[PDB]
RNA sequence: GACGACAUUAGACGAAUCAUCUGGAAAGAUGAAUCAAAGAAGGUAAUAAUCCUGUAGUCGAAAAUGUUGUCUCUCUUGAGUGGAUCCUGAGUACGACGGAGCACGUGAAAUUCCGUCGGAAUCUGGGAGGACCAUCUCCUAAGGCUAAAUACUCUCUAGUGACCGAUAGUGAACCAGUACCGUGAGGGAAAGGUGAAAAGCACCCCGGAAGGGGAGUGAAAUAGAACCUGAAACCGUGUGCUUACAAGUAGUCAGAGCCCGUUAAUGGGUGAUGGCGUGCCUUUUGUAGAAUGAACCGGCGAGUUACGAUUUGAUGCAAGGUUAAGCAGUAAAUGUGGAGCCGUAGCGAAAGCGAGUCUGAAUAGGGCGUUUAGUAUUUGGUCGUAGACCCGAAACCAGGUGAU
RNA sequence: AUGGUAGGAGAGCGUUCUAAGGGCGUUGAAGCAUGAUCGUAAGGACAUGUGGAGCGCUUAGAAGUGAGAAUGCCGGUGUGA
């Protein structure tokens, strides 16, 4: 439950104790699972929509007499089996959101958290100092501390000159700690966070 | 939209604890003299819903 | 987890069936329903109760009763639950709500004698049951109606 | 979202149509007739792959008469005959000796004789 | 009122790439570099952060002001007690009759409106508190004005989509409310694709011309304007096997002869001859049925969604479980929000009593109950309300069009 | 033990789309055509021609998710000849 922080150089800086409650724990892969579905539904506009016979346009009329004289029987040119048109069941404006408790969400977190720690893909280290935005020098930054492709990385409350930095580069993403989100965390393949969100998200959590 | 209660069963019927309803008797509040007392005292008698007639009338009370 | 080795708890999720889509899965030509008749059709079915003309259960049988509009219903506490408190406390509603023991006030608190207390303090209540002040007093104790 | 019925008709209707070939006319070209005759000639087929051992158990008892009234003997004293001996051979077998061996199928006659 | 960015809006600037291979042409492969507050997107002869338009961002003017900050004038620094006397909304309130609206079926209508008849009180007053009377509580009709939060979108600007992609999606991607039909009201279609570039076939030959054959452009002309791909039905030309003594649901099992030679495995094509054998679907006690339907081919064409109930499975928490609206947030997750909901105790018509209660005069006897486990979201099944699996009436009503 | 219509239960094949991962493609993708291939079935590959730009695979998730019949609708095309 004793983690490295290290400094932008990549050296060292200290050691810090994080909560094995909320790093430590056995993750709950099924609870993880409703999360993230539940987030992927979350993010549709479920904006479809078709027209059945009644606002197609016109097929008021009944085209020719019940029994005509040797023809099928037939009620408006607009019915489903017509080529002109008429849909039966189809898509319908409506959302595809929902909820679940508190304490799952808060467990699906701990829990994405606590397999990212597991699987040495966390990182800490002191403040982030850039007093302007530079995408290379962050490059240069993932470069010394050796980061995937794929990295998620965590502020206090709100960095615009790291954002910025790190807003162009392919595979990295800038959250803050109020602002986690499973499927942003489980995307990643490591985490660099500095000590402050650490202790923030900690008593957030714990 | 909601589901709506059938009102002449709710004033007609009560729900137990388990799950049961419990009714009133029928052929009383008219004539007794070609009944018996027998009769009379027990068809004071409560009884319970049918689970037959519960299969049909489930839904009708389940906001009860 | 990964998003690419996803995996839902073992018996969350099943398929839906899916009818009038051939012979082999069962419910292909019919769908469930059957040949002919009133339930066969589409909106069909008969709406719940009806017994074909037969006078219905609830017309056969009398109404009786009626609703008291202004009636008291007291939020009950039993003297088991009580046993969690400390001795020489005094108990109160406000007291219980906070404990959590009550959740809503509904027109008073009354306190019945099912379980063994155990225990020995002081209680402020709407009513009580003989039982329960009988067993208060026993063990040591009072009884305040407010 | 929309799907469309796109080369499934197609494949499912196309493979069928292989199976018909060889049909008289309309039955290698047309899915329906084709299909009809298909199923047809499936059930045809389960049943004759029965028949098929009916039809020749009925030529090797056939070809068997022919062989023991040569020797003056009938097939049903010559399979008593046999089955009394002790020989447990297949009438298969027995045709197959009698088209090409003849003086064996003689030699087990007379056994066939003997033991009566 | 000097009033101090309409959105600071048309608009302007806006970083960074070379080479080789294949190619008709590279953005592709290989290799070496670069920019990033710009790796959104689209074009360019194929798939481009560094080729073009652009993007982030910065600088920006008219009608303008963001309508925003002391903003000239002007504002409202209150006059408290008793109220004894005067005033405080008349054909009004209210009533009877007939009606309507209020969740209320016209009646005890309490309450609120229309018509016809009547018709008052004045602060010791008057009205309401579900007939009516009294005591209490609240209010002071018959005069008027009033922003916000709220409802909808023919439109406009900027955008979004586990929405369609030419029988789909607007009726309409093109010549659309147009050809066309109808006296008229009205009804109402079909119809997209050369190629990167038109370089859209100079010239010669047959022919009256249409058509074509060469030549030529092109990467490609079975890409030639009836121009991407080019399925099946259908129409043909060539051939290997076979057929003019034969009775047929046209196949199937057996099987010579003849021809071929594969995803090479106890292979393929044809079929002299023998045996067996009355299509499919629907509806039926029962259908080869002389009961229904289908000319053929292709395409389209039917248990779905919302809300609620119930029951199964999953997960979390557990004598507790859980938020709704709203608010902050990217049209998310999430955080906050405890009014409410279920459960922890039932019985009784009810007062009420309470691990018991109801009956009963009685505790007896009996009925329901106790002698643990629920709750929140979600999955499937079923039901209910909605058109509710799809097509199909004769007819009813409302508003209009017609006596050519 | 394993015939089976109304019907109940279960396990699966395919279609379009989305997420993530990992891949294929002018040294030629999808579609189309042929084949003597694989799988218990739905169905899946491979090879060769045609075509000339997009498409598979794994896991999960959503559905306008599978047609031979409705005197079905729309187009093409036959028969009678």
């Amino acid at each position: 439950a004793n983690y490295d922080v290290l400094k932008l150089d990549g050296t060292k800086s200290g050691s810090i104790e994080l909560s094995d409650a909320v790093f430590g724990i056995e993750p709950n892969n099924s609870v993880l699972f409703e999360a993230i579905n539940l987030q992927r539904a979350s993010l549709r506009q479920g904006t479809h929509a078709v027209k059945n016979r009644s606002a197609v346009s016109g097929g008021g009329r009944k085209p020719w007499k019940q029994k005509g004289t040797g023809r099928a029987r037939q009620g408006t040119i607009r019915a489903p089996q017509w080529r002109g048109g008429g849909i039966v069941f189809g898509p319908t404006p409506r959302s595809y959101a929902y909820k679940m408790p508190k304490k799952m969400r808060r467990l699906a977190l701990r829990s994405a958290l606590s397999f990212k720690a597991q699987e040495n893909g966390l990182t800490v280290v002191d403040a982030f100092n850039f007093e302007a935005p530079k995408t290379k020098e962050f490059k240069n930054v993932l470069s010394t501390l050796e980061q995937p492709k794929k990295v998620l990385v965590v502020t206090e409350n709100e960095d615009v000159n790291v954002e910025l930095s790190a807003r162009n580069i392919p595979g990295v993403q800038v959250t803050t700690a109020q602002g986690l989100n499973v499927l942003d965390i489980t995307n990643a393949d490591s985490l660099v966070i500095t000590e402050a969100a650490a202790k923030k998200v900690e008593e957030v959590l714990g | 939209p909601k589901m709506k209660t059938h009102r002449g069963a709710a004033k007609r019927v009560k729900r137990t604890a388990s799950g049961q309803l419990k009714r009133s008797r029928a052929f009383t509040s008219h004539l007794f003299a070609n009944k018996s007392t027998k009769q009379k005292r027990q068809l004071r008698k409560a009884r319970l819903v049918s689970k037959s007639d519960m299969k049909r009338v489930k839904q009708l009370l389940a906001y009860k | 987890m990964k998003l690419h080795e996803l995996k839902p708890a073992e018996g969350s999720r099943k398929e839906r069936n899916r009818v009038g889509r051939g012979v082999a899965t069962g419910n292909g030509k019919t769908s469930g329903r059957g040949h002919k008749g009133q339930k066969a059709r589409s909106g069909g079915g008969v709406r719940p109760g009806f017994e074909g003309g037969q006078l219905p259960l609830f017309r056969r049988l009398p109404k009786r009763g009626f609703t008291n509009i202004n009636r008291k219903e007291y939020a009950i506490v039993n003297l088991d639950q009580l046993n969690k408190f400390e001795d020489g406390t005094e108990v109160t509603p406000a007291l219980l709500v906070e404990s959590g023991v009550v959740k809503n006030e509904k027109s008073g608190i009354k306190i019945l004698g099912n379980g063994s207390l155990d225990k020995k303090l002081t209680v402020k209540a709407h009513k009580f049951s003989a039982s329960a002040a009988e067993a208060i007093d026993a063990k040591g104790g009072a009884h305040e109606v407010i | 979202p929309r799907v469309k019925g796109g080369t499934v008709t197609r494949a499912r209707r196309k493979k069928t149509i292989k199976l018909a070939k060889g049909y008289f006319g309309s039955k290698h070209t047309l899915y329906k007739v084709a299909k009809q005759q298909v199923m047809k000639s499936g059930q045809y087929a389960f049943r004759d792959r029965r028949q098929r051992k009916r039809d020749f158990r009925k030529l090797w008892i056939t070809r068997i008469n022919a062989a023991a009234r040569q020797h003056e003997m009938s097939y049903s004293r010559l399979m008593n005959g046999l089955k009394k001996a002790g020989i447990d051979i297949n009438r298969k077998m027995l045709s197959e000796i009698a088209i090409s061996d003849e003086k064996a199928f003689a030699q087990l006659v007379t056994k066939a004789k003997d033991a009566l």
